[PDB]
């Protein structure tokens, strides 16, 4: 068993100076890959993507479908899915699905250009990038951010979307039959309107439709300065919200670390009364000098898990509250 | 404890209608039912969720005995009780009076009856004014 | 306009997503009393 | 009378997986209506709007019509207002004067236009998209965050409107007679002056209007910066105050729930003392069975009423000071 | 990267209303996709067709935020770490007064 | 397009800036046990 | 003095926001409950 579990923790939820480097360079190989891929589309450099990059594709293909494979043998060292039919529900990791689709898309389309066919290397040379990040804990923060959320970001969505559903038929009410300084009409329709909705309530502003009749400024300027506001309100929002996240999972973090070092000290404090009982004598003669000597590391363990907090000045509130009641407690 | 150990086993296994070791809380729906009670199916099955720590649903008294042997008056429930005064409490000092405390007791949670709760705050108030204390109902129920 | 049915039905259908949202959270609320909290 | 109230509490305020589908799914009819509505002015898909797109809508507001006066009928359900002369105070609740207006207004126009007419039912079909959302539990959010926000709103729009009155002055004064780069004067008037500002101070930056003497873009630049600042701050402030509401709603909420089990605990303690006095003897042979046994059931929902806190990392400035009271107490 | 390159698929041979081409390269399409996600919104390049509209609007409002979400970090960022050195200043103070 | 690598190379070489943090942050992480936290 | 002693009662008790007991909810109370024994 040693050698699939030592590759499982290789290859997913990595740790260790080496698994980084493997990791990230893969994903600057991507990269690199995906660099060339773009620069086949400027017209211009087009000559530097020759056939060895389609070879240099084909190899890469070869790699990643021993790669999970790879990931697929040793994934048996888990307690939840075990064996061959357990193995399924691994394959349920969302970020597995995607993989498998990156190999196996990425191998049919090479079989077919081989024996519009180079342009669907582009959108599976893109995705590439996501099955990299491991272990998904970026998605993990916004996803949970988002739900904690949810009751002011579908608020102000609602408000924002109604406004601009509104405020953007008013405007083309009153621009519906108006041209431009150079003969066209700007408010054609409903979706030019609301392609400049859309545009003028996230504060864009590209400048291809700006309502020329004098009753419509008006209207513009109302609804833009009433609904940029609670358009750029979600910013702040997860702003809050991405900041409190993190700090509740440095207290948890802390909170691991304290319980073994305040195990180590009561475990080894008892060690320490049992002296009386465990030539049967001189061993131990030996044994009361090693219960005195790891409790004093135990003891320095436990006062470096509470004292080292973390953002470390956070007694601001409570500065002689935790002196003021012992120094009571004495008495 | 020792003449208290066998009587009670005649009334453990009482709802069941039979000689078996069982706590029968598919039977203890229609016991409570005739008792007077008729809880819903919700409520029932939450009933050994709870009082029965083995987990199956009837038992030959390994928690229906330790639910008789949980006597509920020393300093490990004795500060829980008290701490549902504190929910009621205002401006200190457990000031809780005669009409506050009907007004609480005929309301919320699982309701008594009045003959019950106007009754119940009378030795909670021998002194006769606005503030049944909380300690001298624990007092009264230190021996619950 | 070749395509142009495309922008009316998202913004449309993101404005759906929203006040599907709004609904599900006042339906899967919990109660409605409105004066029965500090009494 | 259980009719009338379960119909109230089914159309209003509603509850249950099923009342959910009734009204978002008005709500989805309501929106593929207004769809085909905006699309039936890109003059190249104006075909799909045939008559029975207006037979469809004159057969929604036969069932508003409907909708109208079984919720009117279902009012006396309540203790606000009984009757026929109180249910007109339940007629005064906003959402119902909007949607009395869109039911008739929408009857009378599609009667003038069955015997600019198929215009106006743009109007009161994107209105029939705010008389949906019940309760008004958003609005009711924001008009009390800007109310509680009062000063700093009203600081920051006095400050902002009078940077932008001033300074979109002193641009005017310096290019009152300049032309463009195609022959035209930007800066004709003053209100041309002052669409640059409102456009300039929200950060939009159309294009149809840059100062192009060298005055002017001085005071751009410095009135650019010295009121964005201004104007971008009510986003910070609604985006503190949205999420400080929401935190004092789940406060009153949890509250909320801890009575009634901090209610259940004590009425059955009293219960459990009362064995004394409530064949007469083996009838009370059985209820010493029950008031020790639902009196664990309160012991859990009550712990469980306060453990589960909600953000529920929030002991942070407490951790050691709610056991060095008690432990000073027990002595 | 992921969604201005479904742009230049849905804009890889249109022309403007001025004869050129905008999204020739996928770099055109790229240095749109900076300028728009960080709502500048210069206006050389406007997507013409009617299906790009749609993908710059999604990703317009979904990519905004997160790149608007930076300037909300470091404002709590900057307030708290110079009330972090008010605090130790003011226990620099306090000890040659309490010695 | 005379110096037009320019661009695609730096955009690109931001994101592996920030995906290179991300990687040594979860590799310089310290432990991986899923559930062993409030036991 | 029963009218000041209302005025004192609702010159503490309406704080503002005003839930900002969230911190010492118990404390106010575990003080004087021991400070009476
Ligand atoms: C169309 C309607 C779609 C509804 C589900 C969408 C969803 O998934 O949106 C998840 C949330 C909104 O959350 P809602 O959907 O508003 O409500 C939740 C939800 O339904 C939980 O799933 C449920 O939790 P479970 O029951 O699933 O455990 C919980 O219930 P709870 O309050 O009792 O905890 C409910 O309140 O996205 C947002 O923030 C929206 C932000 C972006 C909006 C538009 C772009
Ligand atoms: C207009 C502003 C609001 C004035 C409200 C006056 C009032 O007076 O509005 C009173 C009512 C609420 O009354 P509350 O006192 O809060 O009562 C509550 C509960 O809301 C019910 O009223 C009742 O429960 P239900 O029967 O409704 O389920 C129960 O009883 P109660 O009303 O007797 O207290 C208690 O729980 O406003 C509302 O509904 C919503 C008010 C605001 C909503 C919509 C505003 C409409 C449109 C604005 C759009 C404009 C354009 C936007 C963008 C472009
Ligand atoms: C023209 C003048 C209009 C004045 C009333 C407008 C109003 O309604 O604006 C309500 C608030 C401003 O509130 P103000 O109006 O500045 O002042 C309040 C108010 O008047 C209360 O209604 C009163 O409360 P009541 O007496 O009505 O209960 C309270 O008094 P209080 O301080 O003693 O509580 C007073 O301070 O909108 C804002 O934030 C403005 C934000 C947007 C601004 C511009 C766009
Ligand atoms: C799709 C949404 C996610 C559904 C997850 C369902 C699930 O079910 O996703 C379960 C898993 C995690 O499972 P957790 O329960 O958290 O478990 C944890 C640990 O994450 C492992 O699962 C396991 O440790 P490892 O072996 O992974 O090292 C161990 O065991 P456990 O899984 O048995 O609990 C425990 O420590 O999601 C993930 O990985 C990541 C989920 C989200 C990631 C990627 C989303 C993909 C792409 C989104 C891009 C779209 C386009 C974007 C822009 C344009
Ligand atoms: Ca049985
Ligand atoms: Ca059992």
């Amino acid at each position: 068993t040693h050698v699939q579990g030592r590759v499982y923790n290789f290859l997913e939820r990595p740790t260790g100076w080496k698994c980084f480097v493997y990791h990230f360079a893969v994903f600057l190989i991507v990269l690199v890959c995906l660099i060339f891929s773009v620069l086949s589309t400027i017209e211009q450099y087009a000559a530097l993507a020759t056939g060895t990059l389609f070879w240099m594709e084909i190899v890469l293909v070869v790699f990643f479908g021993t790669e999970y494979v790879v990931r697929l043998w040793s994934a048996g060292c888990r307690s939840k899915y075990v064996g061959l039919w357990g193995r399924l529900r691994f394959a349920r990791k969302p970020i597995s699905i995607i993989d498998l689709i990156v190999v196996v898309a990425s191998m049919v389309v090479l079989c077919v250009g081989s024996k519009s066919a180079i342009r669907g290397i582009r959108f599976l040379q893109i995705l590439r990038m996501l099955h990299v990040d491991r272990q998904g804990g970026t998605w993990r923060l916004l996803g949970s951010v988002v739900f904690i959320h949810r009751q002011e970001l579908i608020t102000t969505l609602y408000i924002g979307f109604l406004g601009l559903i509104f405020s953007s038929y008013f405007v083309y009410l009153a621009e519906k039959d108006a041209v431009n300084e150079s003969g066209r009409v700007e408010f054609g329709s409903y979706a030019d309107a609301l392609w400049w909705g859309v545009v003028t309530v996230t504060t864009i502003g590209y400048g291809d439709k700006v309502p020329q009749t004098w009753v419509g400024k008006t209207i513009a300027s109302c609804f833009s300065v009433f609904a940029i506001s609670f358009f750029a309100l979600p910013a702040g929002i997860l702003g809050s919200g991405f900041a409190l996240k993190v700090q509740q999972k440095q207290r948890q973090k802390h909170f691991n670390r304290q319980i073994p070092a305040a195990a180590s000290l009561i475990q080894t404090a008892w060690r320490c009364y049992a002296a009386e009982n465990p030539l049967r004598e001189h061993h131990r003669a030996t044994i009361k000098v090693i219960r005195r000597m790891q409790y004093f590391v135990a003891k320095k363990k436990f006062q470096q898990a509470r004292k080292p907090y973390d953002i470390e000045q956070y007694s601001q509130g409570h500065l002689n509250l935790m002196v003021r009641i012992k120094e009571l407690q004495r008495r | 404890t020792e003449e208290q150990i066998a009587e009670f086993k005649e009334a453990f296994s009482l709802f069941d209608k039979d000689g078996d070791g069982t706590i029968t809380t598919k039977e203890l729906g229609t016991v409570m039912r005739s008792l007077g009670q008729n809880p819903t199916e919700a409520e029932l099955q939450d009933m050994i969720n709870e009082v029965d720590a083995d987990g199956n649903g009837t038992i030959d008294f390994p928690e229906f005995l330790t639910m008789m042997a949980r006597k509920m008056k020393d300093t490990d429930s004795e500060e829980e009780i008290r701490e549902a005064f504190r929910v009621f409490d205002k401006d200190g000092n457990g000031y809780i009076s005669a009409a506050e405390l009907r007004h609480v007791m005929t309301n919320l949670g699982e309701k008594l009856t009045d003959e019950e709760v106007d009754e119940m705050i009378r030795e909670a108030d021998i002194d006769g004014d606005g503030q049944v204390n909380y300690e001298e109902f624990v007092q009264m129920m230190t021996a619950k | 306009d070749d395509n142009s049915y495309m922008y009316i039905l998202f913004v449309m259908f993101l404005f759906a997503v929203t006040v599907g949202s709004l609904i599900l959270g006042y339906t899967r609320s919990r109660k409605v009393d409105k004066r029965s909290d500090p009494y």
